[PDB]
Parts: C-alpha cells; structure tokens; sequence
RNA sequence: GGGCGUAAAGCGCACGCAGGCGGUUUGUUAAGUCAGAUGUGAAAUCCCCGGGCUCAACCUGGGAACUGCAUCUGAUACUGG
RNA sequence: AAGGCGGCCCCCUGGACGAAGACUGACGCUCAGGUGCGAAAGCGUGGGGAGCAAACAGGAUUAGAUACCCUGGUAGUCCACGCCGUAAACGAUGUCGACUUGGAGGUUGUGCCCUUGAGGCGUGGCUUCCGGAGCUAACGCGUUAAGUCGACCGCCUGGGG
RNA sequence: GCUGCAUGGCUGUCGUCAGCUCGUGUUGUGAAAUGUUGGGUUAAGUCCCGCAACGAGCGCAACCCUUAUCCUUUGUUGCCA
RNA sequence: GCGGCCCGCCGUAA
C-alpha cells in the first residue's frame, strides 16, 4: 500500500595503495497515501544491495504532514544548507508542477493540487529536504486557534 | 598464479583417489593410455547424465569402472541394453573384461563439478551472470553447508577486459588441511571467448 | 522528604545553566538543592511507575560509576528487576539483534560447566573457557535471560550515562535519572534531582524506588 | 527577487558642507496620507456575456477594464510644518 | 583614531576613565564632492658619518655561480627644512544604537562589612582564552558575534587580456 | 600463418611481507569515519587492560612430511651378544 | 647541531 520511489544511482569511488575501489548509492523515498512520508540514503557496494538496503531504512522513519483534499493553503518557504525551496497550494483541476525530485515526494505525500518552485542548488539530496522544510513546519489551521485559545470562525474571520 | 591447489595437498590425508591400481614401470604408459581414453570416451555420450566422477581400478586382471551420477534412469537408459553396450564398447578399447557399476548422488545441488555444469550449461543460453551464481550460491547454503566460493572470469559479454568476482558465505578455510573442500572447474564456448568457472564447497572439517 | 540526609550539588565551578530553577543560594561557594522543590514531583514520578510495574514494566537500573555500583544490584532482583553494573556497551538496546546471540552463548557455555572438562580432559581449555564464562557474565549479569526491550529505565548519573539516555529517547522509553547540577534534563525529562555521588543519598533513592516498585504488580 | 572573514567584493585612517535619517510629549495644522462623489482616460484592440457566416478563423451587439489625471467635500491614527 | 610610541631630568600641551553633585534642554547618527594625518624605501638643499650595508671588487663552492659562505666596501640608515602619498597600511571582518545561557583570568577606579592580611559582599572601563543556543558550504564565530534588528555610506558580477 | 592491448588455464612479482575486509548500530548534508584506535606485550591484527562499538571472514599459528630419545610386533637376502 | 648533488617526449585500460 505504501509507495515507493528511486531517484538517484552514482557511483562512488575511494582509493587505497593497490588502487580505486567503487561504490554505488541510492536515494530513495517513502509515502502513504494521505500524510506519511519518509526518505533513505543507503550506501552498499552492488545497486540492487543499496536498493534493497535503502528502502527499509526509509520505512521506519514516516512522518505525517496534515493536509485536506490533496492540499492544505499556506504560503510555506523551505531552507536548507546549500538549496532553497517555496511551495503554495493550488486552486483545483490543476496537476502537480514542481522539479523531478519534489515531484516524487509530492506525489507520494498526498498533495494533489499544488504549486512549487526550486531555487539555488539542483542536487537532489538538499531538495529532498522539501519534506523536512515546510511539511514538518505545516500549520493547521484549528491549531492556531487551539494555541491562541479561540474558536476556528474568529480565527477564519 | 598464487594458490597452491586444494586437492593436491590432501589427496593423501583426506581425500580417496580416482583410480587405484598396480602396474609396474613397464606398463605404466599403456595403462594410462587406456585409462584416459576409456574416461573420455564415457565422459562424451555421457554429458547429458550428470557424471560426477569415473573410478577404475584393475584388480591384476580385469578392468572395474565406476560411475557417480546423480540420474540413473539415463544413465542405465530404459534397461541393461545402455549397459550392455558400453560394457561391449569399453571391451573393444581394452580387451579384458570390463564390469560396470554405477554410483548416486544423493544431492545434486552439492558435487562442485555438478553446479558448475550447470552454471555453465545455464550461461550458454545468453543469461546475465549475476543471477545463476547467486542463484547457485543460494541452493548451496540452502541444503547446509559451512562454506561456499565461486570464482568466474572471462569476456563477459563487454569488449573491455575480462573481470573476475566471487561471492563467498561461511569458511572456506584452504590452509587447514583437515578441511574438505570440493573444488573442480568447467568452461564454455561462448561467443566472445572461453570462460572458466571455479567452485568451492566446504562440507566440514575430516577428523 | 523531611529528613535531610541528602547531600547538595558539586560545586558552583562546574555547573550546568540549564538548572537554574532547582536551585538554592549558595553559601560556601557550593551550590544547595531544592528540596522544597524535589519532593512533589520525585513522588508524582514515583506514581507512574510504580503503576507501570503493574503493566510488567521489565524496569532496568544503571549504576556502573562505583560509587553506587554494589547498591543498584541490591534493589535489582529485588521483585524482578534487573540491572548493569560494568562496562555499559554502546547500543545494546539499538543493536540489540546482535548482542542477543551473546545471551545465548552464555546460555550454551554455562550448561558446560555441567560437562565442559569430563568431555575432554585438555587443562588448556579449562582456563580460557572459565575465563570467557566469567567474562561474558561480568556485564551481561543482571540481563542474562531478558526478552529484550524493557519498558522503564532508571539512571543513577546523567551525564555520566549520557550514552544509555540518547540510545533511549530514540527508541521512544521513558527514563527515571537523578541529576545533578552538572548535567541536564535532556531525556524522558521524569527529573529527579539530589546528590548522585552520595552513598547515603543514593541507597535511600534505591529503597524508596524498590519499595514504590514492589506494590505493582500485586 | 542577490552578496562583501577564506570563493568577486569594507576606502590606510580621521574631520566635515550639501544630502538621508530623527528621544518623549501637548495644542493647532490638513502638506503627504486615508474615504467618498463629480469630469475625463477617443475610437480601435484584450477579457466576459452572447450572436451570423455549414462551426471556424472573419464580422457584430452589450458589460468589464481603460490601473492614470483633474475638481469639491470628509477622515487627522501616522509622517511633515 | 590609524601609521606608531621605551635610559634619566626639566618646560609647553592633548585625550580617555572613575565616585558624587550642579547646570543646558534634542543642540543627535552617517556622509558623494572637499580637508588633514599616513611604515619602509625614494627625491631636493645644508651638516654628520661609529656600526651595518644595496651597487661594486677580490676569495671560495659548483658542470657553470651571475647566488647562498668568507674578506673588503660607496649611496643609505642620523640631524634641520621641504616633497612623495604607497604597504599582507590584516582582525584579509566599515561607522553608530538596541536585545540574547556561562565562565576562567589580566590591568585600572570606587563602596561596605572584623577591612586585621592576601578575607569575603559588591560595583564601572578596557583587555586574554574556552565555550551553549543560534548562524555558516565547511573551516569556524560566539556579549569585544560571522546570533536577532534599525540608520547612513563604500564596493561585487566567469578566467585571461 | 596474424592478433597476450579481445581471451581459459599456467607462472614470475612485491612477499611467508602481516596485513586486508564485511554484518548491524551509532557520527557527519556529503565523499567517508568507527570497529582495525590508546597502555603493555608477540615472530605475527599473538594476546591482556581501556574505549560507541558489538560481532564476523580471508589472513597468523596448528593440524602435513622428514629428522633428533627411548617403548612395543617380527627376523631374510638383514645382526653376531 | 650545518660542504654538495640536475632532468624524465606526444596520446593512450571503463
């Protein structure tokens, strides 16, 4: 029931007196359908181990992100280290428009409707960091009133 | 070169021989004529029953050959008349009178010159290498072993040099001589070249 | 509670800021607890727990800094519980798929002290084989027959085992510390401040937590 | 809707005219600022609501905008006098 | 303020700082263009010249040595008065104002308790070194921020050319 | 007969040198690190103590051959107390 | 604690 994706496979090189040993790794995201998400990085010497070693590690850490059907409205900006990311909800009737990696975690998420944009740096590691950057920051709506101790009509207006 | 061969080293302490017999210095070079001629003869119509091993041994007048097969029914064929015939074939190469007697193995999936047979009788129909030796590999370990090698080499199917990988699982230790390893060798005739396989299965330390 | 038997923290040079509130003015360039201010919520903590022993809580103690290290065995084993006192390994609970097969060795070695020698008779095996029993035992004492995960954890010293409190918060179990004013509430934050390296102040806090811990089940 | 420690980038360091910015009130002030209404912003194009050519490009009807500019009155929290 | 400042005595003179009190009443911050001060080397005129030492001369070493080593050695380094206006002129971090967990010190004012002493309660200024949150590509910075903000100014846009 | 720079097997070689790696878990965005490091010891990653590591595999040694002392079985073609 | 000793043709293994 869960969805899976494979993004990215490069092979990695070290080197020791006899020479150059290789390595591949694979990046790899997880989602529910409505909500939980979560993404991999798992090293190995042969793909389908790194494959393989990286979706179990991607199963144990889901997270939840509170959205209503297929959206939720917030103008959410996202930062990490070296890439910078902004996404806002979409209306209705539109697809899903973003990057190749945002594509995939949006995809998974949940959201049906949306609208992104990816600037800065174009690795796909960092801006995998979509989820982590705006969607575990998501507000809920009722939980503003909840904290500001008022009801969810004077907090809509 | 770098490996001293396994079998060699401990054909006297735990190992039987292929064949066991006395001849002095004189007819040493007609024996073995003969024996290599019968041995390859067998080993030719034979190829599609999985030959292990041939024995022969003379008891100082007759001539005794032994076959370890794991497939009977061919190897016998529908009755004696597949027997008969070889029995009157090998006593026309050597004219003394020739018995034979015929061998089972139990499991075909252990005896290292088997599974090589038949990683190499699976690569000649154009399959990628990864998945018949981890699949051999995985059948080896299945039905109980303490240890497993495989060695492979050659073009394979890349115009670039020929590589060499193995994947082990368990011991396999080669400089305990107690240990019994089974280690035989086979090749094919591939398009791009000839490849040789290598095997080594580790059943347990002789005491 | 009223007895004031419990010492105060090390020292105003070595001092966490993160304890500002469960502090007293000091006097002799030594900082005092508040023990006005460690009763109420030592005791709403011991209410859990205590009922969590009803729940089969597989309660652990931590006490390998030699000052408490004899006593923390004694309240273990007490009803059921159990303990480590040498050598706390890095990340037996995280890994512990893998250090369970050394609870099996010591499971299979120690039925060889039945029949380890009268099989063979070699005095070479004897010495090194009583070593590794003895060995294997010395850290692995109060765990020798756990199912693994145990629900509760109780620590003698915080920073000092820093290393058992992050290998907990990841895995979710609540944790019972005493801290003193050179560490700070970082884990499962069931505080319970007072001296950690007082002899007396420690076998109290044991007594009182065996105690507490015994009505659980029944 | 960028940067200036090491990737390009802080004047060698100071004083200082013209400029930019302005602690806390009290009252006037209506300049900026905010709300109305009045006249323009041609036609033509674009959008919307439709029509007629076999639909259609093409043509046509009405509404929307024409983000501005001008005048009178009101508002005086904020900046300015 | 920056470049920078060192035997001792005297003369003229500038700035910061502390404790307390009195007074003036926003008189403030930053500044394109302007003005002034800027290490060493170098230039002009007149003095001085112990030591050192560009240039230069011999002697070595080396395949060669034009250099590193040795023996000598003029300008210069010094003084008075004028130019020059550049330095890795570096904390490679522009000037003001405000807020944010700790510490060890050093130097210099001042208060109160036996000040007995070198005790402790403090309280201002400037400095040195670790280090949390936070920030950063990382290295690292961290109340003397490269953390959170406001005002003004100066600079940057692939590498060579 | 051509092609070891297309190839199987077979050798030399550093080098009989003592090192070389993996599983799981923890550390960093990352290439990677840890284990394999520190105190003492061995011919040796041979071992002990301490340590975010806990364990594993090829390696080391051993199990092989011959020789160095005597004990048992038996004396031809071999021995003569 | 101070004597000295220079160079290695163009492209090449995934």
């Amino acid at each position: 029931e869960l969805q899976e994706k494979l993004i990215a496979v490069n092979r990695v090189s070290k080197t020791v007196k006899g020479g150059r040993i290789f390595s591949f790794t694979a990046l790899t995201v997880v989602g529910d359908g409505n909500g939980r998400v979560g993404f991999g990085y798992g090293k190995a010497r042969e793909v389908p181990a790194a494959i393989q070693k990286a979706m179990e590690k991607a199963r144990r850490n889901m997270i939840n992100v509170a959205l209503n059907n297929g959206t939720l409205q917030h103008p959410v900006k996202g930062v990490h280290t070296g890439s910078r990311v902004f996404m806002q909800p979409a209306s209705e009737g539109t697809g899903i428009i973003a990057g190749g990696a945002m594509r995939a975690v949006l995809e998974v998420a949940g959201v049906h409707n949306v609208l992104a944009k990816a600037y800065g740096s174009t690795n796909p590691i960092n801006v995998v960091r979509a989820t982590i950057d705006g969607l575990e920051n998501m507000n809920s709506p009722e939980m503003v009133a909840a904290k500001r101790g008022k009801s969810v009509e004077e907090i809509l207006g | 070169g770098q490996k001293v061969h396994p079998n060699g080293i401990r054909l006297g302490i735990v190992k039987p021989w292929n064949s066991t017999w006395f001849a002095n210095t004189k007819e040493f070079a007609d024996n073995l004529d003969s024996d290599f001629k019968v041995r390859q003869y067998l080993t030719k119509e034979l190829a599609k029953a999985s030959v292990s091993r041939i024995v022969i041994e003379r008891p100082a007048k007759s001539i005794r050959v032994t076959i370890h097969t794991a497939r009977p029914g061919i190897v016998i064929g529908k009755k004696g008349e597949d027997v008969e015939k070889l029995r009157k074939v090998v006593a026309d190469i050597a004219g003394v009178p020739a018995q034979i007697n015929i061998a089972e193995v139990r499991k075909p999936e252990l005896d290292a010159k088997l599974v090589a047979d038949s990683i190499t009788s699976q690569l000649e129909r154009r399959v990628m290498f990864r998945r018949a030796m981890k699949r051999a590999v995985q059948n080896a370990m299945r039905l109980g072993a303490k240890g497993i090698k495989v060695e492979v080499s050659g073009r394979l199917g890349g115009a670039e040099i020929a590589r060499t990988e193995w994947y082990r699982e368990g011991r396999v230790p080669l400089h305990t001589l107690r240990a019994d390893i089974d280690y035989n060798t086979s090749e094919a005739h591939t398009t791009y070249g000839v490849i040789g396989v290598k095997v080594w299965i580790f059943k347990g330390e002789i005491l | 509670m009223l007895k004031a038997g419990v010492h105060f923290g090390h020292q105003t040079r070595y001092w966490n800021p993160k304890m500002k509130p469960f502090i007293f003015g000091a006097r002799n360039k030594v900082h005092i607890i508040n023990l006005e201010k460690t009763v109420p919520m030592f005791n709403e903590a011991l209410a859990e727990l205590n009922k969590i022993a009803s729940r089969k809580g597989k309660i652990l103690f931590v006490g390998t800094k030699r000052a408490a290290s004899e006593a923390v065995k004694d309240a273990a084993l007490s009803c059921d519980q159990f303990f480590v006192n040498h050598r706390w390994l890095g990340g037996m609970l995280t890994n512990w798929k893998t250090v369970r097969q050394s609870i099996k060795r010591l499971k299979d070695l120690e039925t060889q002290s039945q029949d380890g020698t009268f099989d063979k008779l070699t005095k070479k095996e004897a010495l090194m084989r009583t070593r590794e029993l003895e060995k294997l035992e010395n850290s692995l004492g109060g765990i020798k027959d756990m199912g693994g995960l145990p629900d509760a954890l109780f620590v003698i010293d915080a920073d000092h085992e820093h290393i058992a409190i992050k290998e907990a918060n990841n895995l979710g179990i609540p944790v019972f510390a005493i801290v003193d004013t050179n560490s700070d509430p970082d884990g499962v934050d069931f505080v319970i401040p007072g001296n950690d390296d007082a002899i007396r102040a420690v076998t109290l806090y044991l007594g009182a937590v065996a105690a507490t811990v015994r009505e659980g089940r029944s």
